[PDB]
RNA sequence: UUUCUCUUCAGAUCGCAUAAAUCUUUCGCCUUUUACUAAAGAUUUCCGUGGAGAGGAA
RNA sequence: GUGCUCGCUUCGGCAGCACAUAUACUAAAAUUGGAACGAUACAGAGGGCCCCUGCGCAAGGAUGA
RNA sequence: CUCCGAACGGUAAGAGCCUAGCAUGUAGA
């Protein structure tokens, strides 16, 4: 989502614009979608997807594969199309990949503030039913 | 009964799936004449029959607010809630005339702003004449053209307020 | 000023006299009855 | 004045009347008239059949 | 030159300066300037006594003070 | 008069038609009228040159208020109309200015029982 | 105009005592330690509509728990009859204290963020939104119904209007003499934040009062 | 980000959309707590830099959205900023002849606008009043005055975020 | 080095200005009240602010 | 999923190591029935409790033991 | 010489007929 930062872009600006740009009209598409159909909040899965995905290929493309600058992994941020906690809480071990926090245990939120995917594999999805609230990050 | 169309309805984000129109002009189309008659149920079929048996094309007159059976009738069909596809079989009818000008005035008031220019541009040939009824009780002869240039770039239209249609140059600037 | 009060107590009391008049010997109550 | 047979009621007016048997309970006894959205070929019917009738 | 009163109990005791052989259609001008509302939407009642756009205001014979109920179209 | 139907439906188009380019120019005819007053205000003339008119859209011509006169509010709600209703110079006794208001004993602002304000602009 | 201003500027010096207490309460600080809030970085136009379509649906989920079908606010938070409610309605909807003023300032700022709307919608652009801005502080002095909910209101627009001339007898002096000067909102909008934040809890006690009758009981 | 709009999705209905079980605080709070037209009344986004950010805290069911943020402007470049204003006022004042800034009611009698600017809007017209500066005496206040928030990456002259 | 959490102490124009309410007195009103007017004193509420542990990111 | 065993032993993998450990007024649903002092026809006035408007235990208006 | 106010004190009470936007989401076999 490109309004404006009073100044230009970066000089790797450039390769950045197609991706970014689809990933952009998922969003869009997403945002004004129909709520017929979405149960309680099957509505707001796909815009955490999109945004999970928004972030995964600017982090890939920020120190990952080493291809975007240092201006570019503090500017696209600077500006908004990414999260900078996110990004903070996946330098972690353990939080490799999971949404904000939809499986998690009783965190400073009342339900949880840990992750979607944050319980285990081995131990979770009770029984044979994997699900979240808030992502379904199975 | 006239709260929803049978069971459910996809709610037009705009303002409402009913309350499109303002809720004093709906109340008073509700208390009238006409909606004795044709109330009793119009689902998709009887609706056609009901439309081209009324060659006027206008909103409230009278010193009370005296709604036409046009107005009825796109409320009616408002609160019926039809598929896309019936209102693009009726945008196509170059046969009869009101039965396209309702396709067109609903689908400003129920669709995308991107399909209203691509189902409203090609009504800006038809120099034909429509019959228009005054806020005094008088009539008018109106072009077609001049009636969609004031639904488009013009706001209410009718009696109804429309519910703030881009601009073309944005969309010329992202889209077709 | 107080007199308002008083006329106004007077044509309330003299309102559910009138209704309880109307109601005992009504359509409902008395020619209700009638057919009975 | 108006006078309904199945209903088994009588309305002192006309607009009065005209709001009784469109929703009524015993109209509503009579049967359930939900508006059925019908198919797309409903309306292509509903089209041709009154342009070959009333025009032609 | 006359003062009206376009009251309502609803949030709106307007006070408009109407004409005198003025007409009702620039009247609603003065009150949709005052009140905040469409120009055409606007009614003007004294228990059902509708004034219409057309009649005057000497015609009535309306003078200093006299209120009418607002109502909306 | 089907041949001066599509006579007019051309009418009709070049004029909305006209609409839409003379929208579009506008915005840059509006920067360019700035850009033009700009060196207008820049070296067109010290105190030698307006090529304006002070267009106002309804010119409140006032009056005097009498003694007390109420302060009459147009109402700012709509002004772009520039209708002729508006043009009528309220400065005018409406209910109870028709009088002198000096022959009074001292002073009557109102005996409506609700006088919280006071103040006449005497200072 | 400016001896009133010095008034206002000397009774404030008077009632100015070293405040020390309330142990530091503060508000928006423990709502996000629940689940009853999430902080966002929405656009300020976009969080204003968002307030505005908020508060309308307040209205008017209130007006229909009531079961008053024949009333509507018009989005300008202008409350409009429908059918000329005089049988025993008219006394149902004799609110006269917190439904009148909550409207008053609703509409108030509902005006301001459509007013920036149209900004970014395409309006004037110019300098023509100062103006607007001026002539909507003075709307708020005269066009906005807030009289009848709080007449103590009379002082701040007092205020507001010596303010007025205090501007444009700096401004329209020289070249600009006569026409409109679009002015800015330096003190105005400064003196109605402090006022909102000064009564703020007045409407907090009075929804708390009044939400229970509606919800309640009696 | 975009939780917010389609939380805004639901205006009312018949248990569509979060309607019955998420009215009556969402009443409640919403009359009770207003606590936002103070801060609309207090993050003006300052139009010579009219791209606010507004932080925006916004209960779940979309009852309030209500602004954390508050404004810390820096007391003599607040001056300069509203004096160039000043200067730049009177300049379109005596310039211009025809003055048009009488749209007093906008949203056109319930005409909602939450569209085309609660969304992508592409319009963002952001230099508006930017004076133009020459940078020959106006350098030092150059790139630390048309921007809301001249402190952030400045680490000499903020003592913080 | 930078921020967020909070129990805690403020008599620094705690904030180079400035909001309201409650109570007690004194005026103007007054048809009853609520809304009121302009002066004094005190107690609170809200926009806040200052200085000191502990616990969480770069 | 992430990083690693001077691991089995390849760069295919095999086994192990440590980080991460339990959200969910569960259901997009189901059925369930009522109220205008509201229009219309009709005659056309000699002590507290239960309710409504409301911000004040300000004020105001009201049938039902 | 520009200071501009709102609500209550207000619409008699009535018997016959009629129409409706709203609300529960469960215990248990
Ligand atoms: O008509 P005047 O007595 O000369 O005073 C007017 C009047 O203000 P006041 O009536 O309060 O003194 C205008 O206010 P409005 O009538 O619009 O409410 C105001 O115009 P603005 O609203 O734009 O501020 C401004 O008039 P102007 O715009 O020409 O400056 C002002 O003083 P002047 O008319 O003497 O200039």
């Amino acid at each position: 989502k490109v309004k404006r930062s009073r100044k230009a872009p970066p000089d790797g600006w450039e390769l950045i614009e197609p991706t970014l740009d689809e990933l952009d009209q998922k969003m869009r598409e997403a945002e004004t979608e129909p709520h017929e159909g979405k149960r309680k909040v099957e509505s707001l899965w796909p815009i955490f997807r999109i945004h999970h995905q928004k972030t995964r290929y600017i982090f890939d493309l920020f120190y990952k594969r080493k291809a975007i600058s240092r201006e570019l992994y503090e500017y696209c941020i600077k500006e908004g199309y990414a999260d900078k906690n996110l990004i903070a809480k996946w330098k972690k071990q353990g939080y490799e990949n999971l949404c904000c926090l939809r499986c998690i245990q009783t965190r400073d939120t009342n339900f949880g503030t840990n992750c979607i995917c944050r319980v285990p594999k081995s131990k979770l999805e009770v029984g044979r039913i994997i699900e979240c609230t808030h992502c379904g990050c199975r | 009964m006239a709260n929803r169309t049978v069971k459910d309805a996809h709610s037009i984000h705009g303002t409402n799936p009913q309350y499109l129109v303002e809720k004093i002009i709906r109340t008073r189309i509700y208390e009238s004449k006409y909606w004795k008659e044709e109330c009793f149920g119009l689902t998709a079929e009887l609706v056609v029959d009901k439309a081209m048996e009324l060659r006027f094309v206008g909103g409230v007159y009278g010193g009370n607010i005296k709604p036409t059976p046009f107005l009825c009738l796109t409320l009616k069909m408002l609160q019926i809630q039809p598929e896309k596809d019936i209102i693009v079989e009726f945008i196509k009818n170059e046969d009869f005339k009101y039965v396209r000008m309702l396709g067109a005035l609903y689908m400003r008031l129920t669709g995308t702003a991107i399909d209203c220019y691509k189902y409203l541009e090609p009504l800006y040939n038809d120099y034909r004449k429509i019959k228009s009824q005054n806020r005094n009780g008088e009539f008018e002869l109106m072009h077609v053209d001049e009636f969609i240039d004031e639904l488009l770039h013009s706001e209410r239209v009718c009696d109804i307020i429309l519910p703030r249609l881009q601009k073309r140059y944005v969309l010329e600037e992202a889209e077709q | 000023e107080a007199r308002k009060r008083e006329l106004k107590k007077n044509k309330k009391q003299r309102m559910m006299v009138r209704a309880a008049v109307l109601k005992m010997k009504d359509p409902k109550q008395i020619i209700r009855d009638m057919e009975k | 004045g108006y006078y309904c047979n199945v209903c088994d009621c009588v309305v002192k007016d006309s607009i009065n009347f005209l709001d009784h048997i469109n929703g009524k309970k015993h109209q509503r006894n009579l049967g359930m008239s939900m508006r059925v959205e019908r198919s797309t070929l409903d309306q292509v019917k509903k089209r041709f059949e009154v342009n070959k009738k009333k025009m032609e | 030159m006359i003062e009206v009163v376009c009251n309502d109990r609803l949030g709106k005791k307007v006070r408009v300066k109407c004409n005198t052989d003025d007409t009702i259609g620039d009247l609603k001008k003065l009150i949709a300037a005052q009140t905040g509302t469409r120009w055409n939407k606007i009614v003007l009642k004294k228990w059902y006594t509708i004034f219409k756009d057309h009649v005057s205001l000497g015609d009535y014979e309306i003078h200093d003070g006299m209120n009418l109920e607002l109502y909306y179209q | 008069n089907d041949e001066e139907e599509y006579e007019a439906w051309k009418v009709r188009e070049l004029k909305r038609i006209k609409r839409d380019r003379e929208d579009r120019e506008a915005l840059e005819k509006e920067k360019a009228e700035i850009e033009r007053m700009r060196n207008l205000t820049e070296e067109e003339r010290r105190a030698e040159l307006r090529a304006n008119g002070k267009v106002i859209t309804n010119k409140a011509v006032k009056g005097k208020y009498k003694f007390l006169q109420k302060y009459y509010h147009r109402g700012a709600f709509f002004m772009d109309e520039d209708e002729e209703v508006y043009k009528r110079d309220f400065s005018a006794p409406t209910l109870e200015d028709h009088f002198n208001k000096t022959i009074l004993p001292k002073v009557m602002q109102v005996k409506n029982f609700g006088r919280s304000g006071r103040t006449k602009y005497t200072h | 105009s400016y001896q009133k201003l010095l008034k206002y500027y000397v009774l404030n010096a008077l009632k100015h005592r070293p405040p020390k207490a309330q142990k530091k309460r503060y508000l928006f600080r423990s709502f996000k330690a629940t689940k009853f809030f999430q902080s966002t970085k929405l656009d300020w136009v976009e969080v204003g509509l968002q307030v505005c379509r908020q508060g309308y649906n307040m209205l008017n989920l209130l007006i229909h728990r009531k079961n008053l079908n024949y009333l509507h606010l018009d989005y300008n938070f202008n409350l409009k009859p429908v059918k000329t409610l005089t049988t025993k309605e008219r006394k149902k909807s004799r609110f006269g204290n917190a439904f009148h003023l909550c409207r008053e300032v609703l509409r108030l700022t509902k005006l301001v963020v459509d007013s920036h709307v149209q900004y970014r919608l395409g309006n004037v652009d110019a300098f023509q939104l100062a103006d607007g801005l001026q002539y909507i502080f003075a709307h708020v002095g005269q066009l906005t119904g807030m009289y009848r909910y709080k007449y103590k209101l009379m002082r701040q627009i007092r205020m507001c209007k010596d303010l007025k001339h205090l501007i444009y007898y700096r401004f329209n002096t020289g070249p600009v003499g006569k026409g409109p000067g679009c002015g800015f909102w330096a003190a105005g909008w400064r003196v109605w934040l402090f006022f909102m934040r000064g009564i703020t809890p007045l409407l907090e006690r009075w929804l708390g009062n009044l939400l229970a009758r509606q919800f309640e009981g009696r | 980000p975009e939780h917010v709009r389609k939380i805004i999705r639901d205006h009312g209905d018949m248990t569509n959309r979060k309607f019955r079980h998420d009215k009556r605080v969402y009443l409640g709070a919403l009359k009770y707590m207003p606590h936002a037209v103070l801060k609309l009344l207090e993050n003006m986004p300052m139009p010579w830099e009219q791209i606010r950010d507004v932080p925006v805290l916004y209960h779940i069911t979309g009852a309030i959205s209500f602004v954390n943020e508050i404004p810390w402007v820096i007391e003599p470049v607040y001056i300069s900023q509203w004096g160039s204003m000043w200067i730049m006022m009177r300049r379109e004042k005596r310039d211009r002849r025809h003055f048009k800034r009488m749209r007093f009611p906008p949203f056109d009698d319930e005409e909602p606008p939450l569209d085309y600017a609660d969304n992508i809007l592409d319009v963002e017209p952001l230099e508006a009043i930017q004076l133009e500066l020459d940078p020959e005496e106006d350098a030092p206040v150059l790139d630390w005055f048309y921007d809301h928030q001249p402190l952030r990456d400045s680490r000499k002259y903020v003592n913080g975020s």
